[PDB]
């Protein structure tokens, strides 16, 4: 748990309390770095205000969603491994697959 | 026999498996703003006394709302 | 080891012996219900997704030594 | 000015007097003469206190 | 070694067995509060053998 | 007894809890059996 919003349920708050612990212990009771932890979110819907106000922040950085050029170098690693003659298709693929992870 | 009531605390608690390290030269600005809550929060619990002195009531709490950071 | 049931003295707590695994007769009675066979015979609707299903499950058990040699997951 | 002077001397901290004094010498300059001269010397006094050359 | 196996049971009893905890708080050296991880919590000592 | 499977190094054992939310094993007072003890069956059983 985390955004209690105007009001949320009951139970965020009760599993909030391991998140807040971790955080604060970590940083801005201390200057150090040496020990750090990186957050990732992938719901945009319950996200902490104590996170983001900074002193257990001070960057916000976006993970795009794979680029134009991106897509077509991932599909020629994971080609490689597998049986094939060659493909000229990941280009093809690129196009369909736009907008997928 | 009888312990402090210092102990049997949790340690669930925020504040008691930490302590901040901070200090007001570690920070540069607000020095305006750092001078109320100073006045407010670290007078009275170092010295009860000055404050009955004069006969005022010791210093009520202080909310902070603000920018973020 | 771990999983394994053991004695504890009742009168000072030290572990004084041991006692077979714990396993659960309700598990083994829910087990195999292949039988009688469903096939796609008295089961199915939505041709579509009967056959990825198929092809998710069921061809990688019989088709498996050919993912290996491959090295594709 | 102000805020440097008590910040300086009295409080004892450096970086929070010195801070102050740039400000104050850029605006001081334009408007006024005598004013100027004191604020530039007081930025040098912060820090011969400090004890950096 | 059928007698040293045996007998480790003999000592531990008389040792009596333990109750575990972790450290609750340092208040001094001599008494800490501990707390059980069964829960009731308790006053213990320490001994300057370790 | 919440499951039949001890019998170790004693007629049979079996793991019998008590409602004080402790499990004991079990003796020959009577007898002991496969059938006498089973995965439902309740069981009088002495404080000490």
């Amino acid at each position: 748990g985390g955004r209690r919003f105007s009001e949320g349920t009951s139970a965020d708050r009760e599993i909030q309390r391991t998140l807040m612990e971790l955080l604060n212990q970590m940083d801005g009771f201390d200057t150090l770095h040496r020990v750090k932890m990186i957050m990732a979110t992938n719901r945009p819907d319950t996200l902490d205000p104590a996170l983001l106000r900074p002193g257990r922040l001070d960057r916000k950085i976006h993970i795009d969603l794979p680029n134009e050029q991106a897509r077509l170098d991932i599909l020629k690693i994971h080609a490689g491994p597998i049986t094939k003659h060659g493909e000229i298709d990941y280009e093809a693929i690129v196009k369909l697959s736009d907008g997928f992870n | 026999d009888v312990l402090p009531p210092e102990a049997d605390s949790s340690i669930m608690m925020l504040t008691s498996d930490q302590k901040p390290d901070v200090m007001y030269a570690d920070i540069g600005g607000m020095d305006i703003q750092k001078q109320e809550v100073r006045e407010a929060v670290e007078l009275p619990l170092t010295h009860f006394e000055l404050y009955k002195q004069i006969g005022i009531d010791p210093p009520r709490g202080v909310l902070m709302y603000g920018p973020p950071g | 080891k771990p999983g394994d049931l053991v004695g504890v003295n009742k009168d000072s707590y030290l572990i004084l012996e041991t006692l077979p695994t714990e396993y659960d007769s309700r598990v083994k009675a829910m087990e195999v219900d292949e039988r009688p066979t469903e096939q796609y015979s008295d089961i199915g609707g939505l041709d579509k997704q009967i056959q990825e299903l198929v092809e998710a499950i069921v061809l990688p058990m019989n088709h498996k030594e050919k993912f290996e040699n491959l090295g594709i997951q | 000015m102000q805020s440097g002077i008590i910040h300086a001397a009295e409080e004892k901290d450096w970086k929070t007097a010195y801070s102050y004094f740039y400000e104050a010498f850029e605006g001081y300059d334009s408007i006024d003469s005598p004013k100027a001269i004191t604020s530039l010397k007081y930025m040098l006094l912060c820090k011969i206190m400090l004890n950096t050359p | 070694k059928q007698y040293e196996k045996s007998e480790n049971d003999l000592k531990a009893l008389q040792s009596v067995g333990q109750i575990v905890g972790e450290v609750l708080k340092q208040l001094t050296e001599e008494k800490f509060i501990v707390k059980a991880t069964n829960g009731p919590r308790y006053v213990v000592g320490c001994r300057r053998q370790l | 007894c919440t499951k039949i499977i001890n019998a170790d190094s004693e007629d049979p054992k079996y793991i019998i809890n008590v409602k004080q939310f402790a499990k004991f094993v079990v003796d020959l007072s009577d007898q002991v059996a496969p059938t006498d003890i089973e995965e439902g069956m309740r069981v009088g059983v002495d404080r000490n």
